[PDB]
This record gives structure tokens, C-alpha cells and sequence, in this order.
């Protein structure tokens, strides 16, 4: 075969600016209806907390600092609060086309942290293969921008949402979706005008005989001055001759509560969500096989989000890292996984009570999420650690 | 890259613009004057401005001020001798000695270019009441108030 | 790579106090938010609910393998744990405070107070309102000024950014040290429920009641004046009037009613309240209102999934600056013991079901160590260490220990 | 169905045109060996997969519940092809 | 402040010898409480305030036969008179170094 693509790739960096990315800056900031529903998303997809595993972690055993350390271990203290990094860069690869951020080091030269950049600033350039040689960052500052051109080299980025396996470059949703958002939007605002016109009713006082004797402007100042609303109390009563009329403009009735069911279900199947996620119910939906679908559809959609960013944080942060400012092996078998945040914990015990017998206790406190059992016998034999216990006390 | 040099040129055109709008209010609609006279133009005249600004009972703490005035100001030989300024940070860094922000009781200096105010040449722009300038009998050549009126 | 930010951020050149909405957090933003929280009514009502879900149900300190930590600090042995327990007693009266604080204001801030003697007394909060920072060019802050109420005017002064310590819930961006408001963010939503309750309430006194309408005199007949009026006005006089008043008259005298003219107030109520926990962030039900199908099953499960989550993200946004920024200096500065360690405070989660929880042991208990057992049951973990790291019940083992 | 049919549709495609072809040209093994790639059932039901081994594991080998329970089967081929449950088999082990 | 009112920041003086004579005769150089140090009376050119004054970074003490009169063999001559004697020489420059 070859070792360079031979196939192209429908493009060239020399897709989008940075007013796009300030918009979406714009609609994330800005709050209300849609950056919630754009908020729960990232918190499904990332908010459930991560876990580090090394297949073989036991032999990579190696003494770091006068003490003992597996390459986990030391990942672990690489990166304390790696659950607060994969949900902001979860979000913003959520958010824009990609999260993306430089390595930093001590003064000393050892690892500090992967630091985040604010990624509506900074846009990718890319080459004739499609891949990344530089970023472009514009930024705010004292009367106009700083710009400046950083090389691709000590920098790296985590795609999400693609246009296709061979994108390094990526789809922000927002920008997907900009019509269902601005329709949205459009139709929120027009039923907030519509409620205070159409809402509520309004007293239309009707002065003069019809086809009598005209009332003028001056005249309605005096009438007004009566049945002002801003002085009447609940129960003032009225008094007037036969010419004078208090009519009542009604609150015309629409079905505003509709409409924001329809603008909720097109925004959250846009954005990927259930109706349930903005608020809003539907007939039928909320049981049986109908329940089950949407849920194993939003479960499988969150999966694939999560083992997509797994991958490229081990791959582009985790390796690095490991290579360049650590003693172990950066081509060993590393993986982070992003933990299942509609886990019920009551049906995995169910399960263990109908088919622990099959297990090893090490499987059991995986599944149950804890630390396997000190003595690897135990950790590995099948009947629980309890039962031996036992044994071993009787015997 | 002739859009980031354009996108830069577009945004010191538009700040200037502010400049200009706010140099041109600050000098034409202050209600107090200290008039020098063509003499005591340095320390003097800051302190005597305080002065007019004090005897309505505003406490001004900041002074906005034209390159002629600044010439003018670093003769003193007030600020210019060490020996009556207390430091010769006037003498070695001029205007950029810590001193020149913190004269007279004012804790900030902005100094201005000549151009900023609006003489009413420049088309489109008409002039203002006064003349910016430190030249001649008239010209207003500082401005001494308080940043929040 | 570098020691040292060589991407740039959004600030405005340093010196200001700059945040998300591109300009500068004045000290007037700040006691706008003071004044939502303080005037009370609904919307301080609901984001009182938010602080008491974040961090109402207490916190607990754990140290990674403290027992080896042990050290005489008064001629008696302590862990870490048990000093930190005592430098801070209170801790679960601070959290909510600040962690209340931290989502009404962009920060909480404070300082680390001593004891005359000069060892630790407390972390001691400052007002948020009262306190503003500033940042550099590459966002950082350097100082904080602050401006207070006193005696008729205002007292201000700059303290450096060295001594004082602040927590950031809320952020533009990971890089963010200034944070936002969410008070400020939905401004315009608070703004807009205020003004929908005010017209609510209005229309309710105009149109939610009926009133009588007397009229006077044979329709092109002879006319009434206003003095005329205010003779019949006295007879029919609402004030005076009881239930079961009967009325006479000529022919020339209609008794009609202005209806009370229907309009769904309910429903706005609804959509007001529905749009305010929304941009609040909590859910509907929070608001005293209801809605059907979301009340029950998989509906139910995913809303609460997503309330339990964004409690999750806030509590350890919370204590990982917490540990960072406030224990770990009282450590190095007052402490015997080494600030490097494995330090976690954490905050409960105000909606676990001990039932469920006893159910899990119930069913499970058989690969549960007692230590792990007593952390998910909220008790104290046993005092002799063998019977704490073993797996079967400390009654199963004395059951059978006096089998002996 | 409509899923089962696009799942082996697919596997057999994948395996035939490029796992074969990647083991026959960069690999020790033998190509010609039965290579299958199965998907999973998205829509499978572990509560349902566990009555069915509590009604009916006792007619199947260890291996074929690990299988279906998808877990590693044991790392001991006479435990793993057996049919009572292996922990059946360590309290009787205990029990000598 | 000439280059001020230009809207550019010098930080360099050039200089020619009888204008460095004339600046060490300044009171305000000479008289050490006037300049804060006495080192221009004591060391001359050597002293660190003629590198620091009137907000310039830099002093380059310049020769006088340096400037090209058009006297020299090849050389035309430019348009002053480099000095500092005489109605209209020309005896030092002020600028930004980096223009
Ligand atoms: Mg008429
Ligand atoms: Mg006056
Ligand atoms: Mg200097
Ligand atoms: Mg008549
Ligand atoms: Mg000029
Ligand atoms: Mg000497």
C-alpha cells in the first residue's frame, strides 16, 4: 500500500472566522433556554467523572521520586482534577469545532497542567492533507486586538463533532443549528410580545352617544381622570348615565403553551437532547419500549461523544506528557473512560445478586465501583471475599 | 497580513474618534478656568486649578494634559531641580516619572496628543469652543478634574 | 514546551476588573446582585433553594492514607484530618455561605485571620459586593479594591491579591479568575418574571373580580348629571352593601355587571415560572408548579440525573479551590504537618436515599470491606483495623468469635 | 431485524476486505483462520440476559455465560468449559 | 517635546563636543542637589544621568569631524553645520534609536 493518503480531502485552511466564533461565544454566554439545554448536554456527556486504566499497570512498577510508582499512579498525580478538565474541554468541544490548549511546565522544567485556551480566540490552519501546521489567535485588548500565529507543535486540540473521520478540524453544533436556534429565539420573543398585548385584558371606556353629540380630546382627559386603572381598587363600583359605555377588550385566546412545546421539541431534537431534557412532556413516550428507545438513543449518543474524546486526550495530552516529562513507557496501553451518568446503581446490585456466582470478585467491585480487594486471590477467585472469610475462620 | 493591519488601523481610527469626542467636552464644558497669564505655568498653575475646583467643593483627582504644557511643566524648577521636586525622576524619565502622577493632590495623568482635540478642520468633525494648545494667549493646555463627573 | 501563557486571553490590557460580557464588573453590577438577594420575594426564594442544593447537606475531610500522618501537635498525636477538623469546626457553615456567595456573586473572596498569640483562627469571608479585582494581561489577579458604606460616604482602599483568597463557581472559561454572575447573566430573565408578576397581579385587581355598573335614566331620555349620580351612588354604594341586599326600582335604572373577564393567569404564572428556574438552572418543580408525563418514570429519572449532575460539577469546581486556595496555605503556614498531601474535602449529595443505600448493602454487603460499608451508611468506621478492612458483617465476626 | 441485518452485513465486509487482507500482508497468521467481528445489540437487556442465566444455566458452560454476561471468560480452560458455576466449583475445591 | 508634538517617543541623543561642554556647565547637571548625584561634576560623560536624562535610554557622544563638512576626499557634504558655537550649527540630535 502507501504511507501517505492518496485519496484527497475536499478542502484547504488558506472554513469559518472569528465573528463565528464570537457568536457562538455570544449564544453560550447570554444564558437562558438555550445554553441550558446546551450546558445539560455537556454535563451528560461529561459530568459523571473519569477513571484512568494501564493494561499491565501491575509490571510497569518503577521508583519515580525515592518511592514507588505504576504508570496509573502517576497519571494520577500528572493530572489531580481530571474531572474538572474533561468537563470544561468536554463543553467546548461541545460548544465550538474544537477544546483546545497548551502544556505547561514548573520552573524547574517538570509538568504543571494542560491550560485550556478561551477557544473562541483561536482558529485552526491547516495544510493540503487537512492537517493542522498552525493557529491563528485574535484576542480583545486596550483599543483594538492582539493577533498572533502559534505553531501546531506545542499546542494540541480534541475534536468532538466531525464532518468526517479524516476532519482535524471539526463542526461546532451552534453554528450546525444556527437556523433552529434563531428560530427558536424568534418565536420565544414573539409570544413575550404576544402575552402583554393579547394575555390580558383591557377596559375600552366608550364616551357619547352613537350618532350624537362628539367628545373630544380635552373632554376624554376628564373622563380618563375617572376610571384611570393605575387609582381603581378590586371593588369600585360605577355610575353613569346612558351615554357612557365600559367596554373590555377580552384576552384573545392562543395556545402559547403549544407553541413552546413545539419550539422545545424542534430545539431539543436538534441538539440531540430528549423533549423531557427542556421541561416539556409528551403522550405515550414516558413508558415501556417508547421510554426504553429514547433512552438506550440518548445513552449510545454519549458513549460515542465520550469514547471520541478519550481517545484524542489520551493520545494528544496523556502520551506527550508521559513521553517528555516521565520515567515509564509512553507506548503503553493506556485508556481514560468517562463514567455513565444514568448508571442505576440498584439494577447492577440486582444483577450481582443473579450472577455473582459467575464473577470474580475484582469484576464485582469494577461494576460496583470500587477498589478491587487487597490479597489478588481473592481479587481473582469467584465466590465473594465474605464467603472466604468465612471459611478461613472455620477451618 | 493587510486585514489585521486594516482591522487595526479601523480600530486606532475609532478610538482616536472617542479621544477626540472626549477631549473636546472635557475642554470646552469645564466651569471652572485658572487663567496664568503667560506666568507661573508649571506646579503653580496645577495647584491654582485644584484651587478653583476645591472653592466649589469637587475634589478633582486626575489631569488631562497638551504637549506644550508638558514641555512647559518639566522646566519648572519645581519638578526640574531634585534638590525642590525630592527626587530627580522628573530630571532622568520625564513624563514617564512616578512623580507626574501624583502632582498636586491628582492621582492620575493622561497625557494627549496635539491632533486630539477638534479643531474643526478635519471634515466632517466641527471645531469646539476653545483652542487646544499651549502656545499663545488663550490656548487651554490642561485639564484638571475629577475622572467620575 | 514553556513555564508561561503564550496564548493570549480577552483582557482589556490589564488594570480592569474585565468579565464575559466584554467590559468592565463596576461596583455598581456588584450591589445590583446585592439588591436581587436582598428584596426577597420569589426569585431570592429560588436561588436560596439553588445555594441549600449545592451545599446545604454538610461536607466531610478525607486525607489519603492519614493514619500515616500521625504527630504529636500538643504533646498529643493528631492526623491531618483531625487538625483540619480542628482548624475548622464549623466548616459546614462556611461552605454553604461561600458556596452560596460563589453562585450569586462571580466569587467568593475572604481572608485567613490569626489569633493574637499569631496561630490560625479562621478563614474569615468578605462582603462579595464590597470587593473587586484586577487583572492583568494574561487575565491574572494582582489586587483587590474595595469600596464600603460608611458614616453617610465611602470608605476605599487596594489590598493586595498576596492575602486574600476567592473561589470562582462560575466561568467564562478555564482561564476565567474573575468569573460571572449568574444574577448579572439573567438579568433580563429576572427583569422579565419581575415585571410578568407585577402585570399578573395588576390585571387581578382590574379584570379577576367582577364589578357593578349602575346606569341611570331612559336611553335617549332625559340626561343625569353628576350630581344627580352621586345620589344613586349612595344607594348602591359597594361599601355598604351586604350579601343578601335587595334592590327597587323604576324602569329608568339598569343594574348591569362587569364580568370578571377571564384570562388564564395560571398559565402565565407557569410560563413565568418555567422560564425563571430554567435560567436559574433548576428544575420546574422548585418553582411550586407541576407538569404532567415529567412527573413520573424515565421523565423523572433524567431530570433529577441532571439536577444531581450540575450539583456534582459545582461541588468539586468548590472544593478543589477550596483545598487549593484556603487549607493547604493554613496547612504550610500553622500546621506541623506537610501541605503536599492528598487532601479532599467533599460535599454531600442532598438527595441520596439512605433506603436505597441500605437496600445496596443488602444486596452487595458480601464484597464491601466494613470501612467501605460505613462510608456509603454515613456512620464512623470501626475501631479495631481488622475487622475494618474485613469484608463480612463486625456481628458475623463476633457472633462467631463467641461461637469459640 | 433491520439492525441484526446491517450489523452482520457489515462485519462480513470488514473482515473480507480489510482485516484479511491486513493479516495476509503485515501478519505471522494465517489469513485463511475464521475471523469474525461482532457488533453489539444496542437494544439488549442485561436484567433479562440474568433471569435467563438463573433459568437456565445449568446447561451451559461457563465460557457460553461469560459470553453472554459479556465478561472475560476464566482463565482456566477446565472452569471455563465446565457447566456448574465456578464458584460452585471453589467452595467444593475449599470443601477438600 | 518637539518630537512629542509629532506624536513619536525619542529615547537617543547624538552629541558634538562643544554641546556636551556647554551641558556639564548646566546648574541643574552641575550642582550635585540639583541633579541628586554629584556624578557629572566628578565624572563627566561617564556619569549614569547623561545616559538617563529628559526621558531618553541612551547618550552617544559623537567626534567632531565625524559629520561629513564635504572637506574629505570622496565625501560631498550634507546641508548643516555640525557644532555648537555659532548662530545656526547644529550640536546635537534627539530621536528614537529603533527609527
Ligand atoms: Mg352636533
Ligand atoms: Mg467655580
Ligand atoms: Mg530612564
Ligand atoms: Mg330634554
Ligand atoms: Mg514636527
Ligand atoms: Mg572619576
Amino acid at each position: 500500500a502507501s504511507s501517505t493518503p492518496q485519496t484527497n480531502v475536499d478542502s484547504m485552511g488558506g472554513d469559518l472566522t472569528f465573528e463565528d466564533l464570537r457568536d457562538i461565544k455570544d449564544v453560550r454566554d447570554s444564558g437562558g433556554q438555550v445554553a441550558q439545554l446546551m450546558d445539560y448536554k455537556a454535563l451528560l456527556n461529561f459530568g459523571e467523572g473519569c477513571e484512568i486504566h494501564v493494561e499491565g499497570d501491575d509490571e510497569t512498577k518503577q521508583l519515580v521520586d525515592g518511592e514507588p510508582m505504576t504508570l496509573s499512579e502517576w497519571l494520577e498525580d500528572a493530572f489531580p482534577h481530571l474531572d474538572l478538565l474533561v468537563l470544561d474541554l468536554g463543553g467546548d468541544a461541545l460548544w465550538y469545532p474544537y477544546a483546545v490548549g497548551e502544556i505547561q511546565e514548573t520552573i524547574t522544567g517538570e509538568f504543571k497542567e494542560a491550560l485550556p485556551a478561551e477557544p473562541w480566540t483561536l482558529m485552526p490552519e491547516s495544510d493540503a492533507q487537512g492537517k493542522v501546521q498552525a493557529w491563528h489567535q485574535r484576542t480583545k485588548t486596550h483599543g483594538g486586538y492582539q493577533t498572533q500565529t502559534l505553531p501546531a507543535d506545542d499546542l494540541w486540540h480534541i475534536v468532538i463533532n466531525k464532518a468526517s473521520a479524516r476532519d482535524e478540524v471539526g463542526i461546532s453544533e451552534v453554528l450546525r443549528n444556527k437556523d433552529e436556534i434563531q428560530a427558536f429565539k424568534q418565536n420565544e420573543a414573539a409570544i413575550n410580545q404576544a402575552i402583554e398585548l393579547h394575555g390580558f385584558p383591557q377596559r375600552h371606556v366608550k364616551v357619547g352617544k352613537e350618532d350624537g353629540a362628539p367628545v373630544r380630546d380635552n373632554d376624554l382627559r376628564r373622563v380618563r381622570t375617572i376610571f384611570d386603572p393605575r387609582t381603581t381598587d378590586a371593588n369600585t363600583a360605577y355610575f353613569t348615565g346612558q351615554d357612557v359605555d365600559v367596554e373590555t377588550l377580552e384576552a384573545h385566546n392562543f395556545d402559547y403553551s403549544a407553541i413552546h412545546e413545539m419550539d422545545m421539541r424542534n430545539l431539543t431534537t436538534a441538539l440531540g437532547l430528549p423533549l423531557e431534557a427542556g421541561n416539556v412532556g409528551a403522550d405515550g413516550l414516558g413508558s415501556g419500549k417508547p421510554a426504553e428507545l429514547r433512552f438506550a438513543l440518548l445513552k449510545l449518543a454519549i458513549k460515542a461523544n465520550q469514547r471520541s474524546f478519550s481517545v484524542q486526550f489520551v493520545e494528544r495530552v496523556m502520551r506527550p506528557v508521559v513521553r517528555d516529562y516521565s520515567p515509564f513507557d509512553h507506548e503503553a496501553d493506556i485508556r481514560l473512560e468517562i463514567n455513565d451518568p444514568l448508571e442505576d446503581i440498584g439494577e447492577v446490585a440486582d444483577l450481582i445478586q443473579q450472577v455473582g456466582d459467575y464473577m470474580t470478585n475484582e469484576q464485582v467491585a469494577e461494576k460496583l465501583d470500587l477498589p478491587a480487594p487487597e490479597d489478588d486471590e481473592v481479587a481473582d477467585s469467584y465466590r465473594s471475599p465474605a464467603d472466604m472469610e468465612k471459611d478461613e475462620a472455620g477451618v | 497580513d493587510l486585514i489585521e493591519r486594516n482591522i487595526q488601523r479601523v480600530g486606532a481610527s475609532l478610538e482616536n474618534g472617542i479621544n477626540r469626542v472626549f477631549l473636546t467636552e472635557l475642554v470646552d464644558n469645564a466651569q471652572n478656568n485658572h487663567d496664568t497669564a503667560g506666568s507661573n505655568q508649571g506646579y503653580q498653575a496645577l495647584n491654582s486649578a485644584v484651587g478653583e475646583v476645591d472653592k466649589d467643593d469637587f475634589r478633582p483627582d486626575t489631569y488631562v494634559t497638551h504637549p506644550d504644557y508638558r514641555t512647559q511643566l518639566f522646566n519648572d524648577t519645581n519638578l526640574a531641580y531634585a534638590n525642590r521636586a525630592g527626587t530627580n525622576e522628573v530630571l532622568r524619565n520625564r513624563e514617564d516619572a512616578p512623580i507626574v502622577g501624583d502632582i498636586a493632590g491628582l492621582d492620575m495623568h493622561a497625557a494627549m496628543s496635539s491632533a486630539t482635540y477638534d479643531d474643526g478642520t478635519d471634515i466632517g468633525w466641527s471645531g469646539g469652543s476653545e483652542t487646544w494648545g499651549f502656545s499663545s494667549d488663550g490656548d487651554k493646555g490642561a485639564v484638571v478634574y475629577d475622572r467620575d463627573n
